[PDB]
């Protein structure tokens, strides 16, 4: 069980970015993806959770207005878009795959890409 | 956790410490709400005339306004119509008086309509012994004026008034009965003057 | 056992059960409907009645009630009460003696994925019509209309399972034989309202042993 | 709605020594979860239902806690249990973390 | 059975012992459902279930 | 008392829940048994 | 009793006093079931229990 990501990418404030998560290893379906920021003083934030079945999406109520959250069938990969970056969002972004029932938990993490804006 | 539109909106409407189920909506002292009432039928299933009793399963529809009830569409994601069971709002208690039975009590429990400007609307399922006295002179080739009583027990017309919408009952789902003929369905609004 | 117990506790810690069971809200939920009889215990031909005792296996999804089994103890199944979880109204419209609402006190049934599985029986008294115009080489026609009461075509959808309806546990009668029991799914409007409404019409063609 | 916070936010022990790390919250809940990331590479699913433990998880650990108050213990300190410990609820939308505690030795 | 009456009437209660034995015997009334074999009448045999 | 003590410590909330057949693992067969008294044959109705 | 009811579906309120001694009467009709000895039919005696 795997999950792969982007590389480091240098973006300059204003303008969106893009990053994606690719799962394999497993039926890619029955689960959710989870997104998690991680500043650089270690303490760490959720941003949004999609259902790769159906594509619902439910936002942090500080990021409903930056991030847009789709996925794509085809290849079993989720593509994770936030606008509006400032100074304040250069940080570690991982997506993490967990069962949908009672646990609610994240089963399964990624290595971690690197946005510094 | 993960919640649909329709709990947060349920969470927001029915809450213990803005509704309750028991006082009726009136902004100010002795204002009148004004319901509107519309009755369907659906078969004359029997008719008995040793017992003078009819039995029919009818579809009153009836509507009020409820100013508690409303919500900005938009906000909740979009939701133009929420169903909500029966017991947790309030409703006027409309019932026959001419039941051969002692149920003057409210019928089965299914839940009701309302919309997104408050507009509340309810349609409970009943079939209903209703009592008729029988013109038996001429026979079998006899006419039978049976009528059926709606009234609310606990409020008066100094609390709701009860308006007719249309003055004959709707006969478009009606199913022929085989044994009898309905001929004409004419509903009247009564109230006596020199009495409120 | 200790691990059903904790899942037991977890799984209905804030469940409103009047909420319908669907992750987005335009989404209707999908409900396979099918019906057993196990006797058809009489048809009165002078008072034009109908009493069989029905099995009325409900099945949906839901999005809410499932868990993961490699962390409850490889628990896949509960059995929880139907006055707790959320359960659809079907109603019988042709219905001639006493109150429409089946009864809801036997369990129900939960896989791992969501599917509840209820099935309530209900003795019902239909109100067919029937024609005695051959006595007694006769045949007849008995219909029963079951469908949801309050709920859209956008809101529920009903689903067949079978074509036709299950004598697969019948107690023979001794007097009626039933030839066929077809199950049709119709889509029709009202004239009382706007919107429209599915049902699910299952026929009865029986005839006397004479 | 929920904002967690853990005490303290730098300890540390010797191997062979009792370790108590307390997470607190705003208001009560009943489960919550907690995961466990070293230096350098991800995180790991640790600890489920307040009490319960993963799959590649020894069996020393010990988590317990009810109404406001949580607690993770570790009985006998591992040599290679330098990490840094979250804790989190789903209780209240939305998902929050917590400040994290960097066990040491 | 011929109504829609399938459980219990009252249900009384029950003893419990130290060894995890339960006991339970509680009253019921059923309206069993049988076939009435009538070739002989009224000298005859009849076999409900 | 003696039985108010007892009757608290065996049906506890966080210990009892009678919606769970006592099973202590999986695929075990609780072996209930019973037997039918007959008291009286009231009606026959043919 | 020829129902299955067997207990009072009524239960009204009643009477303790200083002594601690409590009674109870509840308001009931039953419909007990006896046999009937039917041999001196009109001329009868009936023991019913
Ligand atoms: C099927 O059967 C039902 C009931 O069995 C019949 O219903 C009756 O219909 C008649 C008219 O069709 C109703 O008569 C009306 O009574 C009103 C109130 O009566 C007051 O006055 C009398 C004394 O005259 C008092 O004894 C009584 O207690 C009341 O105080 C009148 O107000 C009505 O008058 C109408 O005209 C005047 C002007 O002249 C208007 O000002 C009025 O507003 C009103 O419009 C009228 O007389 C009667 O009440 C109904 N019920 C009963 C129980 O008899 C159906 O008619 C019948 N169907 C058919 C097809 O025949
Ligand atoms: C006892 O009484 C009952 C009712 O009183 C009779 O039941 C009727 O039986 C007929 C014959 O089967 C039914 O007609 C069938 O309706 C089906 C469903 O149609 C609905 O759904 C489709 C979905 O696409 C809609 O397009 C449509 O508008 C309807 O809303 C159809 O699938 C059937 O088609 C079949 O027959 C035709 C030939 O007529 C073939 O060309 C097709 O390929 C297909 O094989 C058919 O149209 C009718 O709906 C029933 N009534 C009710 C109320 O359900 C019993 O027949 C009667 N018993 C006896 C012995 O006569
Ligand atoms: C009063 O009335 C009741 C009701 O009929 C009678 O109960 C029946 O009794 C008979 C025999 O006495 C039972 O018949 C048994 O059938 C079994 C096979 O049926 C099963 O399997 C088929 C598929 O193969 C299914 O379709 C069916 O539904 C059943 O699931 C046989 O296995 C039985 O054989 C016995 O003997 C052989 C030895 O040859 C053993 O190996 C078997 O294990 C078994 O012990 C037997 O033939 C019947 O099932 C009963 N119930 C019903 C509802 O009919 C009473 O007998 C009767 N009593 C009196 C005094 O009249
Ligand atoms: C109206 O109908 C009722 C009921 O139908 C009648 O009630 C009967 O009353 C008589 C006496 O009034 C009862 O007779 C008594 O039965 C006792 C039962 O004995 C049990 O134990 C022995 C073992 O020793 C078993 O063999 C037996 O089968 C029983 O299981 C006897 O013990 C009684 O003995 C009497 O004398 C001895 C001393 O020698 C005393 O110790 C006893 O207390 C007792 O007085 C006696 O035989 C009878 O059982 C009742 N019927 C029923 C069904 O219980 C009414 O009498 C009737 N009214 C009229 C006017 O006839
Ligand atoms: C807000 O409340 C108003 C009434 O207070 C609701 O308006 C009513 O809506 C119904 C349902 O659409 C209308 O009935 C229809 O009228 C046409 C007229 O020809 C008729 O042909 C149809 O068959 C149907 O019966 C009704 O006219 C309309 N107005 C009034 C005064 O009753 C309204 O639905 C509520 N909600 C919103 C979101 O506005
Ligand atoms: C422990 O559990 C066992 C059952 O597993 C109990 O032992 C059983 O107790 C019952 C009631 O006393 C016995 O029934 C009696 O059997 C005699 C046999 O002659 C019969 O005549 C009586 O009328 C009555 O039915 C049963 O035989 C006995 N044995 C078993 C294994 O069932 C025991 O009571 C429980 N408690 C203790 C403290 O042992
Ligand atoms: C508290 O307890 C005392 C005694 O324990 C009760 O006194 C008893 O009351 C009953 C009924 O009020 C008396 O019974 C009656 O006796 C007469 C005697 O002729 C009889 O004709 C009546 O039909 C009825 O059976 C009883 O004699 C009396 N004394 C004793 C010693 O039992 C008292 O009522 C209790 N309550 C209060 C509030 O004091
Ligand atoms: C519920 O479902 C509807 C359609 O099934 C969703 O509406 C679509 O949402 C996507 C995601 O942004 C848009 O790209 C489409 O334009 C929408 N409209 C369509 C397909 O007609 C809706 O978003 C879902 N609800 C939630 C909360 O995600
Ligand atoms: C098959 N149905 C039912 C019978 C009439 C035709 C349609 C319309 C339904 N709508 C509704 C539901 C709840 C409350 C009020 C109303 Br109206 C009720
Ligand atoms: C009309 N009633 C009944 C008949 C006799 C006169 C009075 C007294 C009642 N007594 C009572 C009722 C309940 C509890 C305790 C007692 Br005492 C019984
Ligand atoms: C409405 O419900 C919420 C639910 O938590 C409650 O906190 C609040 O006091 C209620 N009343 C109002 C006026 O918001
Ligand atoms: C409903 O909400 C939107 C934005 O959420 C707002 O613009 C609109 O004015 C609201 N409607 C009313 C009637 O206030
Ligand atoms: C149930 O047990 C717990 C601990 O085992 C105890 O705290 C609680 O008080 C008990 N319940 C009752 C009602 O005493």
């Amino acid at each position: 069980v795997q999950l792969q990501q982007s590389g480091p990418e240098l973006v300059r404030p204003g303008v969106s970015v893009k990053i994606s998560c690719k799962g394999s290893g497993y039926t890619f379906t029955d689960y959710a993806l989870y997104w998690v920021r991680q500043s650089h003083a270690k303490s760490l934030e959720w941003i949004g959770v999609i259902n790769p079945y159906s594509g619902n999406t439910n936002y942090n109520q500080k990021f409903k207005g930056k991030a847009t959250m789709t996925v794509d069938k085809s290849s079993s990969t989720a593509y994770m878009e936030l606008a509006r970056l400032t100074s304040d969002d250069s940080a570690i972004y991982y997506c993490a795959s967990g069962y949908d029932g009672y646990p609610y938990t994240m089963d399964y993490w990624g290595p971690g890409a690197s946005v510094t804006v | 956790r993960v919640a649909n539109a329709e709990e947060k909106l349920m969470d927001d409407l029915l809450n213990k410490t803005r509704y309750n189920n028991l006082i009726r909506p009136a902004t100010s002292s002795s204002q009148l709400i004004s319901i509107k009432l519309q009755l369907s039928l659906a078969q004359l299933i029997s008719v008995n005339e040793r017992e003078q009793i009819m039995t029919t399963n009818v579809w009153l529809k009836q509507e009020w306004t409820d100013y508690r009830l409303t919500w900005n569409s938009s906000r909740y994601e979009g939701v133009n119509i929420l169903r909500i069971p029966a017991k947790r709002i309030w409703l006027p208690d409309i019932v026959l008086y001419n039941n051969a039975d002692g149920t003057y009590e409210v019928s089965v429990y299914t839940n009701l309509i309302v919309r997104s400007n408050g507009s509340v609307l309810w349609l409970p399922p009943a079939i209903y012994k209703s009592a008729c006295k029988i013109e038996v002179k001429y026979f079998p080739f006899d006419q039978q004026n049976c009528t059926l009583k709606f009234r609310s027990w606990t409020y008066d017309h100094t609390e709701i008034d009860m308006v007719l919408m249309t003055p004959t009952a709707s006969m478009d789902d009606f199913t022929p009965s085989g044994e009898w003929d309905i001929v004409a369905l004419p509903g009247r609004r009564t109230v006596n003057p020199q009495d409120p | 056992s200790e691990a059903e117990h904790r899942l037991f506790e977890r799984l209905f810690e804030d469940y409103n059960e009047i909420i319908r069971p669907v992750a987005n809200v335009s989404d209707p939920v999908i409900i396979h409907f099918e019906v057993s009889m196990s006797q058809l215990v009489k048809v009165d031909e002078v008072n034009q009645i109908m009493e069989t005792n029905l099995w009325l296996k409900q099945i949906w999804n839901d999005y809410k009630l499932k868990w993961n089994p490699s962390d409850y103890g490889g628990a896949e199944f509960m059995r929880v009460p139907a006055q707790k979880i959320w359960k659809p109204d079907i109603v019988l419209y042709n219905n001639a003696v006493g109150d429409f609402q089946v009864d809801d006190k036997t369990k129900a049934l939960l896989k791992y994925t969501g599917e509840v599985t209820w099935i309530p029986p209900a003795i019902f008294k239909s109100s067919c019509k029937i024609d005695v115009t051959y006595f007694p080489f006769d045949y007849q026609n008995c219909t029963m209309k079951f469908g949801s009461w309050s709920y859209d075509k956008a809101k529920i959808d009903l689903v067949l399972i079978g074509s036709s309806m299950n004598l697969k546990d019948y107690w023979e009668s001794g007097e009626w034989a039933i030839i066929k029991a077809p199950g049709y799914k119709h889509d029709i409007k009202y004239n009382c309202c706007e919107e429209i409404y599915p049902d699910i019409t299952y026929s009865l063609y029986i005839r006397r042993l004479p | 709605q929920i904002v967690l916070t853990q005490s303290p936010a730098i300890m540390s022990a010797s191997p062979g020594e009792k370790v108590t790390m307390t997470c607190s919250a705003s208001s009560s809940m009943t489960y919550m979860h907690w995961y466990q990331q070293k230096s350098g590479t991800s995180p790991k699913r640790w600890i489920y239902d307040t009490s319960q433990l993963a799959s590649g998880v020894p069996a020393r650990f010990r988590g317990s806690g009810s109404g406001t108050s949580f607690s993770l213990t570790i009985s006998s300190m591992e040599a290679e249990d330098a990490a840094t410990y979250y804790c989190q609820q789903w209780s209240s939308n939305p998902l929050t973390f917590g400040g994290g505690t960097k066990l040491e030795l």
